[PDB]
RNA sequence: AAAAAAAAAAAAAAAAAAAAAAAAAAAUUUUUUUUUUUUUUUU
RNA sequence: UAUAUAAUAGAAUAAGAUAAGUUUUUUUUUUUUUUUUUUUUUUUUUUUUUU
C-alpha cells in the first residue's frame, strides 16, 4: 500500500525477532523486503535471519531466493555462510527465472563478490536468453553498471559487445 | 516481445487442425492461446482484414473469448464495407459471441447479406437468428418505452425483405427449417407463399428419406412441430406431407429425442 | 451670491478581465441459442 | 466310445486464501474577497465665461 507507520513496526520487528526459528521461506522473503524496503533496519534480527536462511536455503522458490538475495545486497549487510549457501543454489532455479529477477540476482552476487565459473555460467546464459527484456529496464539502467564493472569485458565478450552497442 | 509472423503461424497452425484434435490435448492449447494474448490485443491495430476473421474464429473454436481481445471485434464493426456476404454472415455469429451484436451492428450487417446475388443457407440462419436477438435487445419494460414499436417495425421490415427472397436457397437439413420458421412464427413476419411452398416440398422431399428407409435422423418432436406448422400454415403447402407425416407417426419411425 | 464648462480627490451602483477559497452524488436490470476452417509458408 | 457344465441387483449425502497480464482531457457552473478599466450619481478644491 506504501504506507509508513514506525511505532507500530517497532513492535513487530521485535516479536519477530523473538519468534526468528519459526520462520519459512515465504515469511523470511516477505520480512527481509519489507525491512530493506521500510528503513528500519535491527543488527541482530537481520543476522539470525541470515542464519537461519542458511539452513533453509533448499527450500527458496523462484521469488524468494532472487528477492532476498537482492534485499541483502541493498542493505549491506552481507553473511558469508549466507553467501554461499544462497549462491550456490542459483544454478538450480535460474531457468525458471524471468528478465529482471536474473538482473537483481546478478547484480546480489555482485555484490557478493563469488566470480565462481561453476555458479555464473547458467546466469548469464539466462541473461542472454531474455536479453531485449534485460536490456530494456529503466528501473535498473544503472544497475547493470555495478555488474560489468565488478566482472569486466574479460568475461562475457557477447554480453560485453551488446551493452557497448547502442540497443 | 513476440514477432509478428509468429503470431499468426502459430494461431493458423492451432486452428487448422482443430476439427478432430485428442481430448487429453486440448487445456495446453488454451495455455498457447492465453500465454500470448496480450500481444494479439496491443497488436490489434496492424492485423489484414481477413486475418482479423481468422484470428477471431482461432479464438472461439477453444471455447474462449478474452476481454483483451474485444477492440478487434470493434474494429470489425468499422471495418464492415468491405467483407463478402458470407464473411459478414461469419462476421455475425462471431460478434453475437463477443457480446457486441447491439442493434446498430446488426442494422449496418444486414445489408451485406442482401446484396448476395443468391442466398445460401448460411447467410439466411445467420440473418434469421441476428434479427430475432436484436429483436430480444429492445425493451419495452424500460428508460426508453417511447419507441419499442417504432423500432420492432423496423426489424420486422427488413425481416420481410430478407424473407421475400428465400425461395433461391437450398435447405440442408431440418433443423435450419425448423430455425427460420420459429423466428418467422415467434416474430410474426409475413412470408409469399412461394417460399413456403419451396420450403415444404424440400422439407417433405427430405424427410421421405429416412421414413422409407426405415433408419439412417428425425425425433418425434421435430415432426410435431413440422406437422403444427403446416397445420397452422395451412394443407395446401404440401398436400402430400400431411398425410406422409400423419403415416409416419402412426408407425413410430420417429424415435424421442431422449431415446 | 447664482448658473454653465474643464481638471483633480473621495464615496456608492452597474459591466468586463485576472488571481485565491468553498460546493457538484447514489438508488440490480446487464447480457445468452451456428454444421461456421478464407491468416499462409519454407521452421 | 468320450477329456468336463457353470451369471441375480437394494443405499441418494455441501469446506473456504498460489507474490499476475489498467491507466492517454481535466473542465463547466454558482458564491465570497482583492486588483485594473469604463459609465452614472453625490461632495470638496482650482480655473474660465455670464448675470
Amino acid at each position: 500500500i506504501g504506507i509508513n507507520n514506525p511505532e507500530l513496526f517497532d513492535n513487530l520487528a521485535e516479536r519477530a525477532l523473538a519468534v526468528v526459528q519459526d520462520h519459512d521461506a515465504r515469511d523470511i522473503s516477505k520480512t527481509v523486503t519489507a525491512l530493506a524496503h521500510f528503513g528500519l533496519k535491527d543488527e541482530e534480527l537481520f543476522k539470525r535471519l541470515a542464519s537461519h536462511a542458511a539452513s533453509i536455503a533448499d527450500q527458496f522458490d523462484a521469488m524468494g531466493l532472487v528477492n532476498t538475495a537482492h534485499a541483502f545486497a541493498r542493505t549491506n549487510f552481507l553473511q558469508q555462510d549466507m553467501a554461499v549457501a544462497l549462491s550456490e543454489r542459483s544454478v538450480y532455479v535460474c531457468r525458471l527465472l524471468d528478465a529482471g529477477e536474473t538482473r537483481r540476482l546478478l547484480w546480489a552476487l555482485a555484490k557478493f563478490q563469488v566470480r565462481d565459473p561453476k555458479i555464473l555460467t547458467p546466469v548469464f546464459n539466462r541473461c542472454l536468453a531474455l536479453h531485449y527484456d534485460f536490456f530494456a529496464d529503466p528501473t535498473g539502467s544503472e544497475e547493470i553498471e555495478e555488474i560489468f564493472d565488478f566482472y569486466g569485458p574479460n568475461f562475457c565478450p557477447p554480453l560485453y559487445q551488446l551493452y557497448i552497442s547502442r540497443g | 516481445n513476440i514477432d509478428m509472423s509468429s503470431v499468426k503461424a502459430f494461431s493458423t497452425r492451432l486452428f487448422k487442425t482443430r476439427r478432430g484434435c485428442a481430448k487429453e490435448t486440448l487445456d495446453i492449447r488454451r495455455k498457447v492461446l492465453l500465454a500470448m494474448s496480450r500481444r494479439v490485443g496491443v497488436l490489434a491495430n496492424d492485423f489484414d482484414l481477413p486475418s482479423l476473421l481468422g484470428v477471431l474464429q482461432c479464438y472461439t473454436v477453444h471455447d474462449l473469448t478474452p476481454f483483451h481481445l474485444e477492440p478487434l471485434a470493434i474494429r470489425a464493426t468499422n471495418h464492415v464495407g468491405d467483407f463478402t456476404p458470407h464473411e459478414c454472415a461469419t462476421l455475425a455469429h462471431v460478434l453475437r459471441k463477443w457480446r457486441t451484436m447491439r442493434l446498430e451492428v446488426c442494422e449496418r450487417l444486414v445489408e451485406r447479406i442482401c446484396t448476395s446475388d443468391q442466398l445460401t443457407h448460411h447467410m439466411a440462419n445467420a440473418a434469421m437468428i441476428a434479427i430475432r436477438t436484436c429483436f430480444n435487445q429492445v425493451s419495452d419494460g424500460g428508460r426508453n418505452a417511447m419507441n419499442a414499436e417504432p423500432t420492432r417495425q423496423k426489424l420486422r421490415a427488413m425481416g420481410e425483405q430478407i424473407g421475400c427472397r428465400l425461395d433461391e436457397v437450398e435447405y440442408p437439413a431440418l433443423p435450419v427449417i425448423l430455425s427460420i420458421l420459429d423466428v418467422v412464427v415467434t416474430l410474426k413476419i409475413y412470408v409469399p407463399k412461394k417460399c413456403l411452398q419451396v420450403i415444404f416440398s424440400q422439407a417433405n422431399d427430405m424427410v421421405a428419406i429416412v421414413m422409407e428407409q426405415k433408419d439412417d435422423p428425425i425425433t418425434a418432436e421435430e415432426g410435431r412441430q413440422l406437422q403444427a406448422l403446416l397445420s397452422h400454415y395451412g394443407n395446401d403447402l404440401a398436400p402430400e406431407l400431411s398425410q406422409r407425416m400423419k403415416e409416419a407417426f402412426r408407425e413410430g419411425v420417429l424415435p424421442d429425442e431422449a431415446s
